[PDB]
C-alpha cells in the first residue's frame, strides 16, 4: 500500500513500514535478520548524520570560496590548517580518536544494552544518556529543543525528514569525491561550469566518466 | 477566534493563546515540550529587552553623536577605567544578576528576598516578570502592557539585526541608512545592491575592515556571514 | 535540607548537612563528606587547616603591616617567603627538630582526643589540672579558654571561628599564588591594586606575563 | 556495580559473593583468567604484591625525582641509578643480589606457605616466640599484626575503603612503572623531564611526536 523504491514490486517480509525513510529497498536481503537490521538502522543514521554535517561542510566552505574570500577547497583544507596553525598532525588525529572513541563505545554499548549508560556511571548524568530508541537518543543534551516529545505525530515526520536529507547527503558526499576525481576542481566550480553551458560541460564530456569519448 | 500571524490559518495544538503575544506562530514545532516552553518564554523576553535597550541605544547615540559609528564605538570610547577593568566589573556584576534570574527560572519561589537587606522582599510574582521594585507606577492593565512589551520587543529584535546587516553593507548608522533610503529609494535597497542570477553572484563588499588594532593585540572584525550574502 | 542558610539560595541539598557542624551552608558539590566517618574527619580537618591559616595570615600581614609603617625589628620588612633563609640563634634544622617533638606531643594528644573524646584532659605530671568534661574534639576549653568565653552562645562563636577561618584559608591560598606570579609582598600587591585599581586586575597581570 | 564498561555484562566469576567481597572488583576480566576460584585467589595475591612493590617502587622513582628537580637532592635518573650507588658501596652486584635473594626468599617462601594454608606460620614452635603474630587475618593478603604498627586494621568499617584505596593507588602505580619503562625507551629522558616537556608544550610534545605510535 505504501510507496516503495520500485513500483510494482512488493516490499520484503522483514521490512514493514515503521522505520523512517522506509521504502522497501533491500534487494540483497541484508536486513533479513531482525537484529542486524537494528544495527543497520543505527548505521544508516550515523552515516547520514556525518554526511549531513559533511555535505554542509563542503558546500559552506565552497560558497565562501569563488566569491573572493580566503577559503581553501575541501580537498585542500586538510593541508592548509595543519600548516597555518602549527598543528602537529598525529596529535590532532589521536585526540580525535580519544574524544570520539569515547563517544562511540557509549553507542556501542547502547546497542548491546539499551537500558545501560544510565546508572550514574558517568559524572552523575543518568537519564540524559537513556536513549529513546535505535539511533535516536534524545533527552536533555541531544535534544535541547525538546522536539522528540510533546507531539509525537510531528516527531515521526521529523524522523523521516532526517533520513531523507540524510540519504542525499550521503549521495552528495559520494558525489563531491566523484566530481573531484573526475574533473579536478571544487564542487561549486563544477556547478558554475554546469550553469555556464549546461550542454557539453556535464559528466559525459570529461573522458573520465565515459571512456567512449 | 484570536488574531493570528496568518489569519486564515489555525494555531498549532501546543499554542492556545494562554501566553502574551501568542499569535500561534511556531511552524518548527518548538513549543511542544512544556518543560522547554518555559525556557523559551523566558529567553524571548530576555532577547527582547536587551534588543529594545540596544535599538534605543543606537538611536539615541546617533541623534546626539553624529561623530562616531556604533559598530566601531566599542573600540573608540577611551574609558579611563581600563579596557579590562570594565570587562571585569561587567563579568562579575552580570554573573550575579543572571544567576539570580536563572535560579528564578529553576525554582520560582526561591528568589524573593533581598539577601543583605532582609527587611525588604520581592512579591510572589510570575516567572520572567519580577515587579515590585522593577515595576512601580504601571499604567493601565498589566496584560495590555505585557503584549505591548513583546510587540515592541519583537519589532526591536528585528530592528537590531536590521542595524547590524545595514552596518555591514552600507557601513553607516541607521538614520544614515535611512537617509540613503529616503534620498533615493529606487537604488538604495538590498535588491538594488545585490542579485544572484544562475551564472553569477553579485554581492556587495564589506564596508567593514577585517581587523582592528585596539591597543596592542589585534581583534578580528568579520562581516557576519560574508560569502553567503546575496 | 531545610530552611538553613545556603551557599546557593534555593538549591537542593545533600541531606547530611543539617546544621550540627559549625557554619554549614550545604556547600559540598563533589559529595565528599557523605560518609560520616569522613565527615567527622573533614570537620576537624577544616578547623586545623583554618586555625593555622588564621595564624598564618595574621603572621604574614601584621609583621608586614607594622614594617611598612616602619618599626625597628631584627626581622623587619623581610618577606614571608624570605624568612626561611634568614638567620637566627640556630640553624633552621635544629628548629625543625624542636617542632617535630613538641608537636609530636600535642598532635598525638589531640589525636587521642579525636579517637575517644573526654579521655585526654589530664596532665602527665600534674594530676590535679584537667580540662572540664563535656567538650567535643576541636574545642578543648578550660585553660584553652582563659578569658572565660564560651559560657553561652557557642554556636555563633563557632560560626564566627569558621567564617574568620575560611576567609584566612582563602587568604593564605591567596598568598601562595599572588606572591608566586608577581613575586612581591602580598601586602604590597594591595598597593598596586589601590594605586590604579582598573589597570591591574588578575587578568592584565596574567596577560602582561603571558 | 560500577563496572569498567557501563554496558558490559560483567563475567559471572566476578559476581560470586567470594569475588564481590574483594577490593578493586570493577568487573574487569576480558580474558576470563580468574574463572577458577583458587586461580582467582592466587591472582588476587599476585595483584596485591605486584601493586605494593610498584607503589614502593614508583615512590622510589618520582619522589627522589621530584625532590631532585626541585633541588635539595642529587639522586640521578632511575635508569642510571643502578650504575651509581654501587661505587658508593661495598659488594659486587652478584655478591649483593645473592644475599638479597636469601633475605627476600625467606620472606616469600613463608608467604607462599601461608597462601597454601592460611595460618601456616602461626603454628607453635616455628619461630622463637615470634610465630604467634603471623596468622594473618581471616582473609589473606592482609596480615596485620607486626605488619600494622599504627593499628588501622581493627575497624571492620572504613576497612573496605582502605582496601580499595590501596588497590587503586596500587593499580595506578603499576601503570606508572609501565609508564616509566616506556617513557625511557621512547625518548631517553627522565619521567619528570617528560612531565616538564608535556607541560611546556602539550600540543606538540607527546607520544604522537616520536617513532612508537607509528602508523
Ligand atoms: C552508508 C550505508 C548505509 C547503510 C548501512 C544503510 C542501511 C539501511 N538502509 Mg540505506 N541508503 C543509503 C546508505 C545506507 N543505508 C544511501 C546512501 C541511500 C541512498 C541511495 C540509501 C537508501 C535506502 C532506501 C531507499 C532504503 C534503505 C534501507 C535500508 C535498511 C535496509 C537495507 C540494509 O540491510 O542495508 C544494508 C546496508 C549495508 C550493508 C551498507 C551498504 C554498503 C554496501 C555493501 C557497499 C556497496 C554499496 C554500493 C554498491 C557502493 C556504492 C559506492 C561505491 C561505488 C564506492 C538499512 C537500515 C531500506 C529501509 O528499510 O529504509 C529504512 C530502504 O527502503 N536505504
Ligand atoms: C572521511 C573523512 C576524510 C576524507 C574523505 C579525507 C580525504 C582527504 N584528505 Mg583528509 N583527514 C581526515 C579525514 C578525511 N580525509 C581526518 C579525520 C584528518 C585528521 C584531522 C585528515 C587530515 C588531512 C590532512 C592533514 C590532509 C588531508 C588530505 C586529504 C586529501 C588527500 C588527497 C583527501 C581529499 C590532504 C590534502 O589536503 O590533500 C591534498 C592533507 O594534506 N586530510
Ligand atoms: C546528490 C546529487 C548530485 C547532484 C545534484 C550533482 C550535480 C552535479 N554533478 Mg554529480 N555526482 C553525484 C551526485 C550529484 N551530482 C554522484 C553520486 C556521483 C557519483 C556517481 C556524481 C558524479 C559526477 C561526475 C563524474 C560529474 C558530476 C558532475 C556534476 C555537475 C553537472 C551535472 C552532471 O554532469 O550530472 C552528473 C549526474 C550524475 C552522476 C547523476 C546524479 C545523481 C544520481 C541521481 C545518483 C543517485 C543515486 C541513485 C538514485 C541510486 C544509485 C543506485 C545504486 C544504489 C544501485 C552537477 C553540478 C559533472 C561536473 O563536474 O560538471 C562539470 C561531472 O563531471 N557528477
Ligand atoms: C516599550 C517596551 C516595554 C513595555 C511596554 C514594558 C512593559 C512592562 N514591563 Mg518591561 N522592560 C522593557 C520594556 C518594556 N516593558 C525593557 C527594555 C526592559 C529592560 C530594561 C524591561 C524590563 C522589565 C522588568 C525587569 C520588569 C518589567 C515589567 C513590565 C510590566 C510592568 C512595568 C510597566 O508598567 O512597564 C511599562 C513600560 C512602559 C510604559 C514603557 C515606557 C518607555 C518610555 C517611553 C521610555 C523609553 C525610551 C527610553 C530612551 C528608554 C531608556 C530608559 C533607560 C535605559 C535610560 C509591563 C508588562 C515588570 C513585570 O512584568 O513585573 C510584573 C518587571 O519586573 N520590564
Ligand atoms: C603561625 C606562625 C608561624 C609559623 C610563624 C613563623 C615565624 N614568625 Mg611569626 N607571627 C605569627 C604567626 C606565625 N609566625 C602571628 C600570629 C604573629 C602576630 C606573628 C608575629 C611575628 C613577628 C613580629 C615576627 C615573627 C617572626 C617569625 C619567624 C621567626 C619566628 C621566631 O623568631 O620565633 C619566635 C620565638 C619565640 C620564642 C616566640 C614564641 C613565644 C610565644 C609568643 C608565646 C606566646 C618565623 C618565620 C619574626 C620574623 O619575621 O623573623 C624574620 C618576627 O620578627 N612573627
Ligand atoms: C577570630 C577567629 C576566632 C574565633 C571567633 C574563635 C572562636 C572560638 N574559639 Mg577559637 N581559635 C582561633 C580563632 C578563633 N576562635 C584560632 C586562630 C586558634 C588557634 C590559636 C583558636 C584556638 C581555639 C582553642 C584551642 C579553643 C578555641 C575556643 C573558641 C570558642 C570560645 C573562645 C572565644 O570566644 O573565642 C573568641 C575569639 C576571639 C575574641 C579572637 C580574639 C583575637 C584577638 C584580636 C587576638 C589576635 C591578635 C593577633 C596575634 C595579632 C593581630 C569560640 C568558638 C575554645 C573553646 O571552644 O572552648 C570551649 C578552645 O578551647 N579556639
Ligand atoms: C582572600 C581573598 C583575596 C583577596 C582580597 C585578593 C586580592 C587581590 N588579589 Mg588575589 N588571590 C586569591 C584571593 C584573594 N586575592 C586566591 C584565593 C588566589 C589563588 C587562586 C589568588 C590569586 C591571585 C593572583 C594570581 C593575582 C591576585 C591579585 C590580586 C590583587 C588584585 C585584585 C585582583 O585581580 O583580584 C584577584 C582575584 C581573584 C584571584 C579571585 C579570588 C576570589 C576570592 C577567593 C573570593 C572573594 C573574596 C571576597 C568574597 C571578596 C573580597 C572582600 C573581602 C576581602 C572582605 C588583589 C590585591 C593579582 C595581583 O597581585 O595584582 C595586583 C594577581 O595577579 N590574586
Ligand atoms: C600483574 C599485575 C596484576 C595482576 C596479577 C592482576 C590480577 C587481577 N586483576 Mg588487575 N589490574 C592491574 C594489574 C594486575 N591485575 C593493573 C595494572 C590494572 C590497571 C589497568 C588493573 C585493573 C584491574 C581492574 C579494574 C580489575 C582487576 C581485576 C583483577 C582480578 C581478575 C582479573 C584477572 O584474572 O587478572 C589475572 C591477570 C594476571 C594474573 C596477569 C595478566 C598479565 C597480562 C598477560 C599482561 C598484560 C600486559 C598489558 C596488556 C600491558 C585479578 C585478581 C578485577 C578484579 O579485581 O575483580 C575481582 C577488576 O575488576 N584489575
Ligand atoms: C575535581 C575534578 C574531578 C571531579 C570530577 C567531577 C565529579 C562530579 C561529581 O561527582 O558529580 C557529583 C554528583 C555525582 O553523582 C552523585 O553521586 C552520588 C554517589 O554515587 C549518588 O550516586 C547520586 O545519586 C549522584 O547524583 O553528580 C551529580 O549528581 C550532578 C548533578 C547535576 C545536576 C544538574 C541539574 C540539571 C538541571 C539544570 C539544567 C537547566
Ligand atoms: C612490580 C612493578 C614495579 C616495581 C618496580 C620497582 C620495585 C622499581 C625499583 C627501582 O626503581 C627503583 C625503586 C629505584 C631504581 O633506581 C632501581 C629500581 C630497582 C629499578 C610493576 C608492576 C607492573 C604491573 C603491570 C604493568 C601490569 C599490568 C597488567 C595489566 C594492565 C593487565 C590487565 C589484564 O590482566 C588483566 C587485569 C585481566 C585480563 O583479563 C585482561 C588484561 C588486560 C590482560
Amino acid at each position: 500500500v505504501r510507496p516503495v523504491w520500485f513500483p510494482g514490486n512488493p516490499p520484503p517480509a522483514h521490512l514493514d513500514g515503521s522505520l523512517a525513510g522506509d521504502y522497501g529497498f533491500d534487494p540483497l536481503f541484508l536486513g533479513q535478520e531482525p537484529q542486524t537490521l537494528k544495527w543497520y538502522v543505527q548505521a544508516e543514521l550515523v552515516h547520514g548524520r556525518f554526511a549531513m554535517l559533511g555535505a554542509a561542510g563542503i558546500i559552506l566552505t565552497s560558497i565562501g570560496a569563488k566569491v573572493g574570500l580566503g577559503f581553501p577547497e575541501w580537498y585542500d583544507a586538510g593541508k592548509v590548517v595543519v600548516e597555518k596553525n602549527n598543528i602537529d598532525f598525529p596529535t590532532l588525529m589521536v585526540i580525535q580518536f580519544y574524544l570520539m572513541g569515547w563517544a562511540e563505545t557509549k553507542r556501542w554499548y547502547d546497542f548491546k544494552n539499551p537500558g545501560s549508560q544510565a546508572d550514574g556511571s558517568f559524572l552523575g548524568f543518568t537519564e540524559e544518556f537513556k536513549g529513546l530508541e535505535n539511533g535516536y537518543p534524545g533527552g536533555r543534551f541531544f535534544d535541547p529543543m525538546g522536539l522528540s516529545r510533546g507531539d509525537a505525530a510531528k516527531y515521526q515526520e521529523y524522523k523521516q525528514k532526517e533520513v531523507k536529507n540524510g540519504r542525499l547527503a550521503m549521495i552528495a558526499c559520494l558525489g563531491f569525491a566523484a566530481q573531484y576525481a573526475a574533473t579536478g576542481k571544487g564542487p561549486l566550480d563544477n556547478l558554475a561550469d554546469h550553469l555556464a553551458d549546461p550542454n557539453h560541460v556535464n559528466f559525459a564530456t570529461n573522458g573520465v566518466s565515459i571512456p567512449i569519448a | 477566534s484570536r488574531p493570528l500571524w496568518l489569519p486564515g490559518s489555525t494555531p498549532p495544538a501546543h499554542l492556545k493563546g494562554d501566553l502574551p503575544g501568542d499569535f500561534g506562530f511556531d511552524p518548527l514545532g518548538l513549543g511542544a515540550n512544556a518543560e522547554s516552553l518555559k525556557w523559551f518564554k523566558e529567553s524571548e523576553l530576555v532577547h527582547s529587552r536587551w534588543a529594545m535597550a540596544a535599538v534605543a541605544g543606537i538611536l539615541v547615540q546617533e541623534i546626539v553623536r553624529p561623530d562616531v559609528f556604533w559598530y566601531n564605538a566599542g573600540k573608540e570610547v577611551e574609558s579611563p577605567l581600563g579596557p579590562l577593568g570594565l570587562l571585569a566589573v561587567e563579568f562579575f556584576l552580570m554573573h550575579w544578576v543572571e544567576v539570580r534570574r536563572w535560579q528564578d527560572l529553576r525554582k520560582p519561589g526561591s528568589v524573593d528576598q533581598d539577601p543583605i537587606f532582609s527587611q525588604y522582599k520581592l512579591p510572589p510574582h510570575e516567572v520572567g516578570y519580577p515587579g515590585g521594585v522593577f515595576a512601580p507606577f504601571i499604567p493601565g492593565d498589566l496584560a495590555e502592557l505585557k503584549v505591548k512589551e513583546i510587540k515592541n520587543g519583537r519589532l526591536a529584535m528585528l530592528a537590531f539585526v536590521g542595524f547590524v546587516m545595514a552596518a555591514q553593507v552600507t557601513g553607516k548608522g541607521p538614520i544614515a541608512a535611512l537617509q540613503e533610503h529616503l534620498a533615493d529609494p529606487w537604488g538604495t535597497t538590498i535588491f538594488s545592491k545585490a542579485a544572484v542570477v544562475p551564472g553569477q553572484a553579485v554581492a556587495p563588499p564589506c564596508k567593514i575592515p577585517a581587523s582592528v588594532s585596539y591597543k596592542g593585540i589585534e581583534i578580528p572584525t568579520p562581516c557576519f556571514l560574508q560569502g553567503l550574502w546575496p | 535540607d531545610a530552611a538553613l542558610p545556603s551557599w546557593m539560595p534555593g538549591a537542593d541539598l545533600p541531606g547530611y548537612l543539617n546544621g550540627t557542624l559549625p557554619g554549614d551552608f550545604g556547600f559540598d558539590p563533589l559529595y565528599l563528606g557523605q560518609d560520616p566517618v569522613k565527615l567527622k574527619w573533614y570537620a576537624q580537618a577544616e578547623l586545623m587547616n583554618a586555625r593555622f591559616a588564621m595564624l598564618a595570615v595574621a603572621g604574614i600581614l601584621v609583621p608586614e603591616l607594622l614594617s611598612n609603617i616602619g618599626f625597628s625589628w631584627p626581622g623587619a620588612g623581610v618577606a614571608w617567603y624570605d624568612a626561611g633563609k634568614f638567620e637566627y640563634f640556630a640553624p633552621a634544622s635544629s628548629l625543625f627538630g624542636v617542632q617535630m617533638l613538641l608537636f609530636a606531643w600535642v598532635e598525638i594528644r589531640r589525636y587521642q582526643d579525636f579517637v575517644k573524646p573526654g579521655s585526654a584532659n589530664q596532665d602527665p605530671i600534674f594530676t590535679n589540672n584537667k580540662l572540664p568534661d563535656g567538650n567535643e574534639p576541636g574545642y578543648p576549653g578550660g585553660i584553652f579558654d582563659p578569658f572565660g568565653w564560651s559560657k553561652g552562645d557557642i554556636k555563633s562563636l563557632k560560626l564566627k571561628e569558621i567564617k574568620n577561618g575560611r576567609l584566612a584559608m582563602l587568604a593564605f591560598a591567596g598568598f601562595i599564588g599572588q606572591a608566586y606570579t608577581t613575586g612581591t609582598t602580598p601586602l604590597k600587591n594591595l598597593s598596586t591594586h589601590l594605586a590604579d585599581p582598573w589597570s591591574t586586575t588578575v587578568w592584565q597581570n596574567d596577560l602582561a606575563r603571558l | 556495580r560500577q563496572s569498567w564498561l557501563p554496558g558490559s555484562q560483567i563475567p559471572a566469576h566476578l559476581d560470586t559473593p567470594a569475588a564481590q567481597a574483594l577490593a578493586g572488583n570493577f568487573g574487569f576480566d576480558p580474558l576470563g583468567l580468574g574463572k577458577d576460584p583458587v586461580a582467582l585467589r592466587w591472582y588476587q595475591q599476585a595483584e596485591l604484591i605486584h601493586c605494593r612493590t610498584a607503589m614502593a617502587g614508583v615512590a622510589g622513582i618520582l619522589i627522589p625525582g621530584l625532590l631532585t628537580k626541585a633541588g635539595a637532592l642529587n639522586v640521578p635518573e632511575w635508569y642510571d641509578a643502578g650504575k651509581v650507588a654501587i661505587e658508593n658501596s661495598f659488594a659486587p652486584w652478584g655478591s649483593l643480589l645473592a644475599v638479597q635473594l636469601f633475605l627476600c626468599g625467606f620472606v616469600e617462601a613463608k608467604r607462599w606457605q601461608d597462601i597454601r594454608k592460611p595460618g601456616s606460620q602461626g603454628e607453635p614452635g616455628s619461630f622463637l616466640g615470634f610465630e604467634a603474630s603471623l596468622k594473618g587475618t581471616s582473609e589473606l593478603g592482609y596480615p596485620g599484626g607486626p605488619f600494622d604498627p599504627l593499628g588501622l586494621s581493627k575497624e571492620a568499617d572504613k576497612w573496605a575503603d582502605w582496601k580499595l584505596k590501596e588497590v587503586k593507588n596500587g593499580r595506578l602505580a603499576m601503570l606508572a612503572f609501565l609508564g616509566f619503562v616506556a617513557q625511557k625507551y621512547a625518548t631517553g629522558a627522565g619521567p619528570v623531564d617528560n612531565l616538564a616537556a608535556h607541560l611546556k608544550d602539550p600540543w606538540h610534545v607527546n607520544y604522537a611526536t616520536n617513532g612508537v605510535s607509528l602508523p
